């Protein structure tokens, strides 16, 4: 077995951690109390990636629940499937974040993380086969970017050769008005760069411009935009649950999605949000994406598609080959058969066909770029600093976040503009 | 004597094992417990069958082969498929994590931490063998066991073996079924660290053996199944003059002498016929001529390259089955007049012939065609070097910019073994060039 | 034409042999080489870490300083 285990902090970390959860147990045949209620074998060929084997045939998520505030836990307990989360994997604090990313990395979230490490150590030696980790949480509120990033950096220290996987939310003004939130983000994409082998960009400024334009939601809710989440993340781990061949575990996918270290920084998509060839433009269309860029502004330096459900292999092969002749300026050519694809026959509950698009592509600079615009605009004004510093940082610590996210982007207009010749 | 122990290194090269070892035990009448009614010789002998097969005193024959791989779930399905019977525990080693892809990670992380008892393990083969002949080793150029375990054996048993001879079975790469973007690398890394080590080498292009699968069964999608049982075809044709006895059986090594005219040049090319369907080869008996002549179509190679635009140092002919010397000499005759066959000055342009009498048999629910009478042609052409080209190209393209070159230096590499690497295949390169041009 | 005979058949094993030490020897050090290495980017990706460790000392050292 190859053992995942997974981390949420936060307020929207433990939201998303939760619907997660619930929608690959569906999937896995797995009730609220962990009791194994499915039809097919395929099932549980691969379920230790995720879940835990208590006896009396319980499986348990191989989970940790994390928030220096406990209205978010006591929520989760008694939401769907609450009942199988392992009570001792709760680790709660009381003060809370207050949006503070410095109380969430330095000062509250450093008093607490030393419980969460324990946590972690039990669920880790217990495994036959750690593949490594994978965090949920926003970068925009403070226990998930602070105390999350903190989290990081501790595990990695414990762990340095297994794989550090997140799962960032990213703030868009569209989803929420708490003015200092181009701070906290720009802090812990700071750490991100530096502390992460895969990060999947999941953008609130995409999930909400999906449910407005394309959904047709005039007030989207937090529980529209996870509804889209939920989807997203269910199909990126399709191939670490099911029985296949490519990207079957974390360290695979690493490498070969990432061609260099820093630029480890995921744009997904997905489809339907019909045909083999439908399926096949939309999930690669600018629409699709939950990372809110789009694609014929930069160049896919790598990609991952995954196919769910019944449908010619043949003419999967075929449409992919399709996608890169006919767009083949929007793909590097410096790196050969850069696009893998899988099929698994299970497809998600609700859907017939469904594809999941993993995509490594300079145009995600135009994320990092509307982050960027947005945190000097108060920077250079100074606004807010005294949350800061008050915790004990210093200003160049600003800075230096800064300089190195405007280097994140410089490093992927490189590539965008190298050729082979 | 003569015995020859097979080595199965990461998926490939274990699940190309699967199909050889059934496709023996079918040529030989082993069944999957491992008797074989025909045997009278209890518990030994010394039969040409021998070289493959071990015997136990409970009349088991037992594969002179190891399996390893770095992670367990590939073995674990010969440990309880339908051959489990035929082998002992030990000769399936697995571990329990795999290179990744990565080269560095099968060479050194992970693999240094099996590699003593995968050596024991072939000592303990090797240790039942009265006159050990040699070694035959399978495995993928672009996973990270396939290279870069298969090298860090392959320097190991020169060790323990000295010059024992080293064949191997090499998959060469193809888009339609890879896993890694990184397979260049891992396929110019195991070439340069394999390349003293080996003395001859039959790859195997996965684009080559797909496109027959498509083309000539009509299989729309291939599986590694596909491919396996066709590989398993050319793998038998080569062994059969080891297995079987014969009075035209020339000896594999033998046509070695012809094979490698330098230690470098000793990638033959592989042409296998007929490749054809139950549906259409009904009716239609292919005769020597017909299967002869479609051994000079390219279009039947294990590896896309075109000898008529290179030179031959050498051509062998194996035939199993129904096939006398006459008709093989007519068939030859007729080729030489009419096809592109232009051989280096330095060498005689005679065909070496081979002839097994035991026909081509075929596996349950496969596609092949049972036929009376087969043919896998080995060549030595300079033609060969373009599958060596278009590797290096994509390596450079990759190496350029060194993506994903952090990967193998995190594991302990540097940036000079890439290099090096690279050069030793410009070389290699050069010299498939220097052979073909003409004397002074 | 005797000592022919036996210097052919020595120099046969004195090649077998010194190939045989040759990869012996270029295996060892690649193994070493490749252990240095690895051990190297570990203990320098630890040590910066470790360097996030004294500057969350320090930053919390200015939030009680500073009060
Ligand atoms: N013909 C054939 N090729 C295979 C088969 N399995 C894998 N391959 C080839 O092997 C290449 C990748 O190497 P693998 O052998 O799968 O990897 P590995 O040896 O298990 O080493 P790891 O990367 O550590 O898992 C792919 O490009 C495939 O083309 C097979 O069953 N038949
Ligand atoms: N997509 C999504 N984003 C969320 C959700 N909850 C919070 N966020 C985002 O996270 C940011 C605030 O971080 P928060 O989750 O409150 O951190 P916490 O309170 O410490 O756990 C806001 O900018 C929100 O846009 C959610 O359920 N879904
Ligand atoms: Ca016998
Ligand atoms: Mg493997």
């Amino acid at each position: 077995m190859r053992e995942i285990v997974h981390i949420q902090a936060g307020q929207c970390g433990n939201q998303i951690g939760a619907k997660f959860w619930e929608v690959i147990s569906d999937e896995h045949g797995i009730d609220p109390t962990g009791s194994y209620h499915g039809d097919s074998d395929l099932q549980l060929e691969r379920i230790n990636v995720y879940y835990n084997e208590a006896t009396g045939n319980k499986y348990v998520p191989r989970a940790i629940l994390v928030d220096l505030e406990p209205g978010t836990m006591d929520s989760v307990r008694s939401g769907p499937f609450g009942q199988i989360f392992r009570p001792d994997n709760f680790v709660f604090g009381q003060s809370g974040a207050g949006n503070n990313w410095a109380k969430g990395h330095y000062t509250e979230g450093a008093e607490l993380v030393d419980s969460v490490l324990d946590v972690v150590r039990k669920e880790s030696e217990s495994c036959d086969c750690l593949q490594g980790f994978q965090l949920t949480h926003s970068l925009g509120g403070g226990t998930g970017s602070g105390m999350g990033t903190l989290l990081i950096s501790k595990i990695r220290e414990e762990y340095p050769d297994r794989i550090m996987n997140t799962f960032s939310v990213m703030p868009s003004p569209k989803v929420s008005d708490t003015v200092v939130e181009p701070y906290n983000a720009t802090l812990s994409v700071h750490q991100l760069v530096e502390n992460t082998d895969e990060t999947y960009c999941i953008d609130n400024e995409a999930l909400y411009d999906i449910c407005f334009r394309t959904l047709k939601l005039t007030t989207p809710t937090y529980g529209d935009l996870n509804h889209l989440v939920s989807a997203t993340m269910s199909g990126v781990t399709t191939c670490l649950r099911f029985p296949g061949q490519l990207n079957a575990d974390l360290r695979k996918l690493a490498v070969n999605m990432v061609p260099f270290p820093r630029l480890h920084f995921f744009m997904p998509g997905f489809a339907p949000l019909l045909t083999v060839p439908e399926l096949t433009q939309q999930m690669f269309d600018s629409k699709n994406m939950m990372a809110a860029c789009d694609p014929r502004h930069g160049r896919y330096l790598t990609v991952a598609a995954i196919f769910r459900g019944r449908m010619s292999m043949k003419e999967v092969d075929e449409q992919m080959l399709n996608v890169q002749n006919k767009n083949s300026s929007y793909f590097v050519e410096w790196i050969p058969n850069n696009v893998k694809t899988a099929v698994c026959d299970i497809p998600p509950r609700g859907l017939k066909m469904s594809a999941t698009f993993i995509g490594n592509s300079t145009a995600i600079q135009e994320l990092f770029k509307r982050i960027s615009e947005q945190f000097t605009a108060m920077f250079r004004r100074k606004a807010f600093l005294h949350w800061y510093t008050g915790e004990g940082m210093d200003e160049m610590e600003f800075t230096e976040a800064e300089s190195n996210m405007n280097d994140l982007v410089s490093e992927y207009q490189q590539y965008q503009d190298a050729t082979a010749d | 004597m003569r015995e020859c122990i097979s080595i199965h290194v990461g998926q490939a090269g274990v699940q190309i094992g699967n199909a050889c070892w059934e496709l023996y035990c079918l040529e030989h009448g082993i069944q999957p417990d491992g008797q074989m009614p025909s045997d009278k010789t209890i518990g030994g002998g010394d039969d040409s069958f021998n070289t493959f097969f071990s015997e136990t005193g409970a009349g088991k024959h037992v594969p002179r082969a190891v399996f390893v791989d770095l992670e367990p779930t590939v073995i674990d399905e010969v440990r309880t498929g339908t051959y489990r019977q035929l082998f002992h525990p030990e000769q399936l080693i697995t571990g329990k994590e795999d290179a990744a892809n990565n080269y560095a990670r099968g060479h050194y992380t992970i693999g240094k931490e099996i590699i003593d008892l995968v050596l024991d393990r072939i000592r303990k083969l090797a240790d039942q063998c009265t006159g050990l002949q040699g070694f035959l080793v399978f495995h993928s150029f672009g996973g990270g066991t396939g290279s870069g375990f298969t090298s860090l054996l392959m320097e190991r048993l020169s060790v323990d073996y000295g010059k024992k001879s080293k064949l191997e079975f090499s998959i060469y790469p193809a888009p339609q079924v890879s896993t890694a973007v990184v397979e260049p690398y891992n396929s110019i890394l195991t070439t340069h660290t394999t390349l003293e080590h080996s003395d001859c080498a039959f790859m195997v292009d996965n684009e080559a053996i797909y496109d027959i699968c498509r083309r000539n069964l009509d299989i729309e999608r291939p599986t590694y199944t596909n491919l396996n049982r066709l590989i398993s075809q050319i793998v038998s044709s080569i062994t059969a003059s080891l297995r079987f006895d014969g009075a035209l059986n020339v000896d594999l090594t033998e046509f070695q002498t012809n094979l490698v005219p330098y230690p470098r040049i000793h990638f033959p090319l592989a042409t296998y016929a007929p490749v054809i369907s139950a549906e259409k080869a009904y009716h239609e008996q292919l005769s020597v001529a017909e299967i002869t002549n479609a051994c000079f179509e390219p279009a039947n190679q294990m590896v896309k390259c075109d000898p008529r635009h290179g030179k031959y140092m050498a051509c062998c002919l194996l035939y199993r089955g129904d096939v006398v010397p006459k008709d093989v000499n007519a068939a030859i005759a007729t080729i030489k007049t009419k096809r592109s066959i232009q051989f280096v000055d330095w060498c005689p342009t005679g065909f070496k012939v081979g002839i097994n009498y035991q026909p081509p048999t075929v596996v349950p629910g496969g596609d092949l065609a049972k036929v009376q009478r087969a043919v896998c042609m080995l060549s030595n052409t300079t033609a060969i070097a373009e599958a060596w080209a278009r590797l290096d190209h994509k390596f450079d393209l990759m190496y350029a910019k060194r993506a994903f070159v952090h990967w193998y230096v995190g594991e302990g590499m540097e940036e000079g073994e890439f290099s090096e690497a690279r050069e030793d295949m410009a070389a290699l390169e050069k010299d498939y060039e220097e052979v073909g041009v003409d004397s002074v | 034409k005797r000592e022919h005979e036996r210097e052919v058949i020595q120099k046969a094993i004195e090649e077998n042999n010194n190939f045989i030490k040759m990869a012996k020897e270029k295996l060892a050090q690649k193994m070493e080489s490749n252990k240095e290495n690895r051990e190297a980017h570990l203990a320098a990706m630890l040590e910066r870490l470790q360097e996030k460790d004294k500057h969350a000392e320090e930053v919390r050292k200015n939030k009680e300083l500073k009060e």
